[PDB]
Formats: C-alpha cells, structure tokens, sequence
C-alpha cells in the first residue's frame, strides 16, 4: 500500500539514518 | 472583516509570548547570545515594516493587506520576545555567582506526550468500535510520535559522550522503529480486508511497540540524562533586567498599537487615534532601541 508508505515516509527516513550505525 | 481575526489572534499571542518574560531564569531556546542578537535585529526590521503595513492600509481601506502587516508584525514580535529571554537568562548565567545547569538529552515534555499519544493511537487500534477510517487516524498519529521519538534518540546519541549510552539510543530507536514496521504490515492488512481476525492481528502487533516505547522511558529516564537546571544568582537578576523592562514595554506598547490599529481599519476617520497610532509606534521602536543598547552592555560573550 503505496498511501500508508506514503504516511510512514518520515520513520522510513529514521530507520536509513539508524540502519547506518 | 479582513484584519479583524489577525489582530484578535496578534493580542492572544502577545499575552501568550509574554510570558516568557516573567522569570526568564531557565534556556527557552537553543540560541547563542549573538544569535539573540541576530534574532531582534532581523525582527526589528520586520516588525518596522509591518508597523507601517498597519498604519498605511488602515489609513487606505486596504483590508487584506492590513491584515496580513498585523499577522507579520504579530511574528515578529513573538520572534523577539523569544531573543529576549533567551539573551535576559544568558546575562543572568554568566554572573559569576550564577551556577550553569546541562541540557537534558531528551526534552521531558513532548517525549511524554509521545508516548503517550502512541499509547493512545494504539489503544484506538484495539477499540472494538473503531471505525475503518480511524484505522487511518491512528496509524497517522503513531507515525508522528515513532518517528519523533527516532529523531529524540540519535539527537540524545549525539549529545552524549558515554559510549555505552551513545550505542543504547541507537538500539532502542530500532526497537522502536522495527516494531512500528512490524505493527504497519498488518494495518495494511487490516486496511485492505477488514476483518475481526485482522482487527485481532493488528491489536497484537501493537503490543511490541507499546514495550518498545516503554523500554525507552525506562532507559531514557535515568538520573543521569535528565537536565539540571540553572541557578541565577541575584547579581545575574539584576543584571538581566533592563532587557527584560525593554522587552516587556515593547510589548505593552505593540498590544497598544495593534488596538487602537483595529478600531482604525474599522473607521480611519479618527485624528486622535492616527495619533495614538505613532506615540505606540514610535514607542516600540524606543523600546527596541533601548532593548538593543543593553544587550551590547550586558553581553557575556
């Protein structure tokens, strides 16, 4: 479901930035 | 009427932003005293310009823009305000009988009020009533906080230069955010065939994260992130109060000046009050004047 990825945009962000350390 | 609600709304937040000048004792902000500085220079000019928006489309009948100049000058007065605590409770710190406090690594406010909200959403997701649609509402609210709580943990990993702490605010915004993942499958699930077992299935998987979110007020809560606060000594008081006298007539004047400009847009007709309209004009800009010399007096650094 494209539009409830779409809500979960932001945490998607957070999760490349932690998926880092 | 245009203006009408913008300078209703303009004299509820002057009363609000006036708070701030109350007992500016604590850090409000994350601004440097230059960066105060910077701030009122950068409003001042803004509000300068809105001051004459009001009075110029008041005197013209030009609605919408006098509405929009008392909306700019309503900022920017808010704007300022916030540069004057912040810069009254740096002077009074820098005394030298004043002890500094630390910042916190996470702001205790709005991370409660994020759990809680999730705590809330999640219980949405579990009531038997519920709604398709508030489905939707809820996975939106869970969303805003999980991701706000992320963004809270690295900021907090950041700060610290404990490495075991450094490490465990990663790890338990993971927790949080893999939970979350896990919980999205099955609103997916739930928002594409609506039934009492995926209902079920998506009151499960919330269960997770409420742990997940639990695990982290009970890490994030030690004694040992928590802020410490200032302690101004009455030198440091003293020292920060003729920016806060400058600041607080800036804005009994602007309150002033935001009255008598709503009467006038209603009827220009009005030779004492165009008066009064440049004695609280002239006023704030004497305030601000005065607010600026102190600040370069009282400069710490």
């Amino acid at each position: 479901n494209e539009d409830i990825d779409q809500m979960f945009s932001t945490l998607l962000g957070e999760m490349d930035l932690l998926t880092q350390s | 009427a245009p203006g009408q609600k913008e300078c209703d709304n303009a004299l509820r937040q002057l009363e609000t932003v006036r708070e701030l000048l109350e007992n500016p004792v604590q850090p409000i902000n994350d601004m440097s005293y230059f960066g105060c500085l910077d701030s009122v220079m950068e409003n001042s000019k803004v509000l300068g310009e809105a001051m004459t928006g009001i009075s110029q489309n008041a005197k013209n009948g030009n609605l919408p823009e006098f509405g929009d100049a008392i909306a700019t000058a309503s900022k920017a007065l808010c704007g300022f305000t916030e540069a004057a605590a912040q810069a009254a409770y740096l002077v009074g710190v820098s005394d030298p009988n004043s002890q500094a406090g630390q910042q916190g690594l996470v702001e205790p406010t709005q991370f409660a009020r994020a759990n809680q909200a999730i705590q809330m959403a999640c219980q949405s997701l579990g009531e038997p009533g519920c709604t398709q649609a508030q489905v939707l509402s809820a996975a939106t609210i869970v969303a805003k906080h999980t991701s706000a709580l992320c963004n809270s943990c690295r900021l907090a990993s950041a700060r610290t230069a404990n490495p075991t702490a450094k490490r465990q605010f990663v790890q338990s915004a993971k927790e949080v955010a893999n939970s979350t993942a896990n919980l999205v499958k099955t609103i997916k699930a739930l928002d594409g065939d609506f039934t009492e077992e995926n209902r079920a299935q998506c009151r499960a998987a919330t269960a997770p994260l409420l742990e997940a979110v639990d695990n982290l007020s009970a890490f994030a809560s030690n004694p040992e992130f928590s802020s410490v606060p200032a302690q101004i000594s009455p030198e440091g008081r003293a020292a920060m109060e003729p920016i806060v006298i400058s600041a607080k007539t800036m804005l009994e004047s602007a309150g002033g000046l935001i009255q008598t400009a709503r009467a006038l847009a209603v009827n220009p007709r009005d030779p004492p009050r165009w008066s009064v309209l440049a004695g609280h004009s002239r006023t704030v800009s004497d305030s601000i004047k005065k607010l600026i010399t102190s600040m370069r007096d009282k400069a710490p650094g």
